[PDB]
């Protein structure tokens, strides 16, 4: 219910209009997603490549529910690892 | 014997099993424990990313 | 138009105070950041449907330390401002900025806040707290709260009057050596907690791979009446050079795990829990499930 | 309590505070330098307040939540256990190492498990305040931000009242009752879900050229008399080196 | 036809006889023809291309043993496509196997017999110092689950890559091997030759300084009945950094290794080295070490 | 008497086993470790034979035969080694190092001309072979390999059988008629002889560009607290990072 | 003529005394002299030349005592080309010395006084610990080995070099080898840093904590005996993590070696790197650390 | 008395040396770890001077003179350390470092004011060597090089014949005379005076590329088992890898 979404999202997206600046980006993304790899770090790429993309103006309009999807409360990071280090790191 | 139950940043808390009662010995000072902190919490923000892999 | 003059500013900066209270494990600090934008939310555009906009516009996912959150007020308030007024900033500028320095910024707050000065006045504190002084929880309080009331200020108001300045540097170069230079010392310190922080000793009671007895001479041997001087000599000069304790010679599985290699334990707990992540398991369960076996080994007296 | 109900409402508030700033983290009313302080004002002995609250501040140190990993909740400890001392007429600080802050201790887990508790309540709160934001109010954004806060405060008020009207030898009694093959298994568990987060930030990083860092890092730590900085001093050192030769390269 | 993959599970299974028949005219031949037979009875069985394959196939075969997969996956799917397609004399498989032969057995042997074998040899001998009882059943499982790992999953890359990359070999991939198992190899035996090359020179004699311990630089051992705050103070000087009885004994050894740890042993190494160099046969070399360590043994300095 | 009645029968089957493997050399079963160990674990201490195989295999490195020389070949000295021990109930791990292992190294130099005795044999073997080799009989060369394997493997089984049968004194005696001087010398040379395989194999791989790898490997070893596998991991890591670095 | 090689072996032999007619208002003038004096007497003796060539020869000149070898052979070299071929004046020479009379001295006395000369003496005294006899030996055996390499063989480059190649250099090998000199350098002075600079704070006072363990946190000491089991019981427990007598002193070099072992050195380090780019003279820091070391000990806080 | 009659003219003699050493600094017979071991093992006890020196050198490290800036002058400090040590019989490594080392430092700091002034006086010999040059004679700069010399070497050997001269209850009363808190001092700033010259060789070579190499070494120091030869290999194969990856 997650990557097929994505696949349908990003095959959508990487048609109508698009960059060469994040096209890598695009297409490294689809090339670990049909690849099994974690579904988080697919993520991280995809929205850390686009962030200066996204900020100064630009950020495609055609790409723009994709990043908003990118951004959502399921595909963030919550830091629950790196928070488990240094909270629960040396509590044990 | 004393079995190990938690640790914290001057001490640790142990069960004493002569007794039947959780006991508290201190083996960091002020200083010790601070300094501890420090170094825990620079070394546990490195372990994971700065923020650059969040 | 509006500016967005000192006063809202100031009442922003009070209001930003409470940042975290609507706590979430799905969107972490909405409500906090919705609250604290309330003021000037309300005074660029109330009682419409682009208020409503931008309700859910700011009631979006945003984990960050809490102090280091004014230079990200700041720049949103500085992009709100000319959003409504002057440019056509869509809605992907704002959440863009708030996470291109949501991540770094809690990153290097976490452990300077959190990790450096909070333990350096909590220790002073408590050093001078031994004899019961009013002035431990005064001094405690007094400077952790003006330095955190300096900053809050002091570093809204930069991000606030800057606006671009952070944007431009952010839209650059020399984040990917950074970033790349914060993956190797990741990796290393990541192996260096992994075998210092985590440890899994497998002594135990029972669980024990080798109870070979050993022989006369080949031990420590002990009196009963006089311990002496000279038998102790001897005793402690072969304690000294390598000899054993009594002769029942115990090697748990520990033992034989550290003549591999130390910490191998720790190692190959790691490497199951990145396999089970990658097989799409939750890290819930397996929280529970370690939990629930390390009682179990407890109680098995294999630990 | 040298005062009548006055004390009464006055540990009520404070602990009402602590458990506000427990999520606030702001203003410090949850540091035990604070908030034992603070009960101890309130109620006659100040000293011992306030020696119970520096003596707790050493354990509090390393106690903060960073990203959605909650900590031990000092302000459950700081509350509960002074409020023991304060029934317990004996502050000869021999009796705080050998009762008060063990149970501290163990009453900061307790409220680490309530504030992950109430933390995963509140996403309801929130989600009601969301559902309002559509009708445009600004108000019931605000007002159901403040019902979170206020329940957080309550999380921590109610076990002040509830400790306040129970007698005192029954809290140690449940504190001793549970078994130490529950609490060593905690532990030993405990010291295990860490790799848990370890796996997910090494997912989060790895990269095939990265690799090698870890496992040297992995093999140079049983060297005891490197110290955690002196690791991160070699780990900053080898990224310095790598990045100047790949970039003369 | 077509080699299913039971099929090939056997070859892979057999191939491990591969040694055995080792000959002075025609090395190892037999055992290349042993695991060749499943392919070569499937494809055709009871013939005179049977006999002139069979024939085709018993000329030099000198290579490594551990990699061998290669080779193996190569010559079935030449039989394969040979035997149904095209008409793939008995020339081009002769010449392919001689020319990936020499550079694969040089590049197999400084990766597997002095690369790997003697790193796992060491590290279950070291282990094995104290009498380990694992040591044995460690080796049994690193070494021969190798080849589980190594000569299927090579043997079914080659198979499935055909003839295609056997030309491409040594296209600069080997060489990155070559390079990579040499610092590592070079690596650990410098660890070996600190570590497991025992030149220690203690001795009776040998001793440069026998200076005596004065009052208080040593533990003062009471005359009998030791007991409370006796056996502490005896305790702790024991444990801070005090030594036994007031002779402090030096050896030779010790200096040596105040200087380098393991120094005797890298000079030994480097001059078997450089006798090595010239043509010395190993076990004349040998016999002349245990003769000096006979000999030192006699003057009581080893 | 031992564990069981079918200790010393099992025992001479181990020892063929292990006859075979020494000149066969790929089951590893004539090396100390696992020699000393199979034995042990049916004659009576199970645990005796495994701290003799840690022992005597830390001295048994590079003992292995090249170009057409004669090894040792401990297939004989390791289960000599520990037959000797199992017949002599001293396990004080000084009797080990002091009469067992020192011991094994004789035993090794005997094994090595009765190897090469029993080598030589196996010329007539394979010189039939060759003449029934144009009868037209595939099984003929099959049925004298096997019979050549037996005759080799059976130089291991026969002394087994003799030490069992023969009386403790007599090897006691022959065991204490060895001079300790010269018993103590060859253990250093045992010791020593490492250097050999050493430096062929680093003569085999050496270049002016991984020289320093090597004496970075030779100055961090002395850290105790790296145990052998830490140091492959280091020389791996090491390699990876450089090759990586290179090849940019 | 032509300053044949004894001559110049005879002129290192004395420039060995190349100081003792030390002096502040003409620094290091008579060695300089009587080192060169061999060459003056093989090419002009007793003539007015000869007297100007001792007067001018007999002027203020100053660097470090070993890089002085290459000023040798490029005074020997332009000296005998004067006296055979050109007619320089009184200006080249003098040119020549001072171009690098203040370089040479300024990279010769940091490498030879403050970097191979601590090393060598810390190693030896590392050795000495015992009272063995091999460490002045082993002293003197290294250093005089490094000096008479190190002086011959830049002598002989200089007097080959001339005036020509001695300015000229420093093209790509020299560039390489100063850049690893320097990797070697900063990677041994870290190491001598941490090692050999002593900020020990134990103090009688200056006792950071002094907490109190616990029953069962502690070894127990029985006051009567310890004979039977008890010294075993002990034993086990000092072996296993157990401590000594049940008050923790903990001094403040305890938490400051928790933090990073030889951390103050690092700081007066880098304080007195700080000082001397402030041009302050070495020996004023001397002294002022000699005093700061007294009134330590006078607080009783080192 | 010690070791012989002949032992007080090899005193002498080796004070000689030292005093000839100080200037010069080409042979370091003026170094304590070679003075000491030199003026111990001819009086008599040949290890108490061997230990003496490796004391006394970890703290004589950075004691050499920087442009007319004079150094401590370990040339007396050794020898007067020494020569009192072997006047009253306490090796005891507690008195070496209770009543020897800060007595060291003191009679460097006198040593430094007598060749201040010993070198001031040379300037009227070179003077007179400069109005001898011009009589064209060639030996007179020789003869007033080593006429200097031998005045700067003889201040070493005239304190050290005195010494032996000086009854030892006069010395033994100075020596008690002085302050503990004063040699505690002198002790812990002699611990502490490197750091001048390992600032200064910093300062000479220092750049943002090698900084990382020194605070490697710095972290890496703290392994005991490391030593300083163990250390120096690895900075060399650091060097040569470094340069290696970065030529290519
Ligand atoms: O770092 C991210 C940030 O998120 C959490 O929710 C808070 O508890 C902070 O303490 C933490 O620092
Ligand atoms: O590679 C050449 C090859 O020759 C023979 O078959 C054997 O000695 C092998 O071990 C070796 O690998
Ligand atoms: O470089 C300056 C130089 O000045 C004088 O010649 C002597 O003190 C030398 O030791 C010193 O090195």
């Amino acid at each position: 219910e997650f990557e097929n979404e994505l696949r349908s999202m990003l095959a959508t997206a990487l048609e109508k209009d698009i960059s060469q600046e994040e096209r890598n980006a695009l297409n490294i993304a689809e090339k670990a997603l049909d690849n099994s790899e974690y579904l988080p770090k697919i993520i991280l790429n995809l929205r850390k490549a686009l962030t200066p993309l996204a900020i100064n103006r630009t950020l495609n309009h055609d790409l723009s529910e994709l990043y908003k999807f990118i951004t959502s409360s399921k595909a963030s990071n919550k830091n629950l690892g790196g928070g488990l280090i240094m909270s629960w790191g040396r509590l044990f | 014997k004393l079995t190990f139950i938690q640790s914290t940043a001057a001490g640790d808390l142990y069960y004493n099993t002569n007794t039947h009662k959780y006991v508290y010995q201190q083996t960091q000072n002020a200083f010790g424990a601070a300094a501890n902190t420090i170094v825990n919490g620079w070394m546990g923000g490195a372990a994971g990313g700065f923020g650059l892999h969040h | 138009k509006v500016t967005l003059d000192k006063k809202i500013r100031r009442s922003v900066m009070w209001r930003s105070m409470f940042l975290q209270g609507s706590w979430n494990y799905e969107r972490m600090q909405n409500g906090g950041w919705a609250y604290s934008l309330i003021p000037a939310l309300k005074k660029l555009y109330p009682s419409g449907e682009e208020a409503k906009e931008a309700l859910k516009r700011h009631l979006e996912f945003f984990n960050t330390h809490p102090y280091v959150a004014a230079p990200i007020i700041g720049v949103t308030l500085a992009l709100e401002e000319e959003r409504a007024n002057g440019a056509d900033i869509d809605d992907a500028a704002i959440q863009g900025v708030k996470v291109g320095m949501m991540g770094p910024l809690a990153g290097i707050g976490d452990p300077v806040f959190w990790f450096t000065v909070r333990p350096i006045v909590g220790a002073i504190a408590a050093s001078l707290a031994t004899g019961g002084s009013i002035i431990a929880p005064l001094f405690f309080f007094i400077v952790w709260n003006a330095i955190r009331i300096a900053f809050l200020w002091y570093t809204q108001e930069f991000g606030y009057k800057s606006g671009s300045a952070i944007t431009k540097d952010l839209g650059g170069g020399l984040l990917q050596t950074v970033t790349k230079g914060a993956s190797i010392l990741g990796m290393f310190v990541l192996g260096v907690l992994i075998q210092r922080w985590v440890t899994i000793n497998f002594n135990g009671p029972n669980a024990v791979v080798s109870k070979i007895p050993l022989q006369k001479g080949a031990y420590v041997e002990f009196p009963k009446g006089s311990v002496s001087g000279t038998q102790l000599h001897d005793i402690l000069g072969q304690v000294g050079n390598k000899l054993s304790l009594d002769p029942t010679k115990v090697t748990y599985l520990q033992d034989n795990l550290n003549q591999l290699i130390p910490g191998l334990a720790g190692l190959l707990i790691t490497l199951l829990c990145m396999w089970l992540l990658k097989k799409k398991v939750s890290p819930i369960v397996i929280i529970f499930g370690l939990f629930v076996v390390g009682i179990l080994g407890r109680w098995a007296q294999i630990m | 309590m040298e005062y009548g109900v006055l004390s009464v409402i006055l540990v009520i508030v404070v602990a009402f505070l602590a458990g506000l700033e427990g999520i606030l983290d702001q203003w410090q009313f949850h540091q035990p330098i604070i908030a034992c302080s603070l009960i101890g004002i309130v109620t006659g002995h100040a000293s011992a307040g306030i020696i119970l609250g520096g003596s707790l501040q050493l354990i509090a140190l390393g106690w903060a939540n960073v990203g959605a990993a909650v900590a031990p909740d000092a302000a459950l400890a700081s509350i509960a256990s002074s409020i023991l001392m304060v029934q317990s007429n004996n502050f000869d600080l021999t009796h705080i190492m050998g009762t008060i802050v063990p149970a501290a201790i163990l009453l900061a887990t307790a409220g680490l498990v309530l504030t992950t508790l109430v933390r995963m309540l509140s996403v309801v709160l929130v989600h009601q305040a969301d559902r309002a934001a559509e009708n445009g109010s600004y108000s019931g954004v605000e007002m159901w931000h403040f019902i979170a806060l206020i329940c957080q405060g309550l999380r921590i008020a109610i076990p002040a009242g509830l400790l306040l009207v129970i007698s005192p030898d029954a809290i140690q009694k449940a504190l001793a009752a549970i078994p130490p093959v529950i609490s060593g298994g905690l532990a030993v568990g405990g010291g295990m879900v860490v790799a848990v987060g370890y796996a997910m930030v090494i997912n989060l990083m790895a990269t095939r050229e990265v690799w090698p860092f870890f496992f040297l890092g992995f093999a140079l730590a049983p060297i005891s008399e490197l110290t955690l900085i002196a690791t991160g001093v070699l780990g900053v050192v080898i990224a310095i080196v790598y990045l100047n030769l790949q970039a003369s390269g």
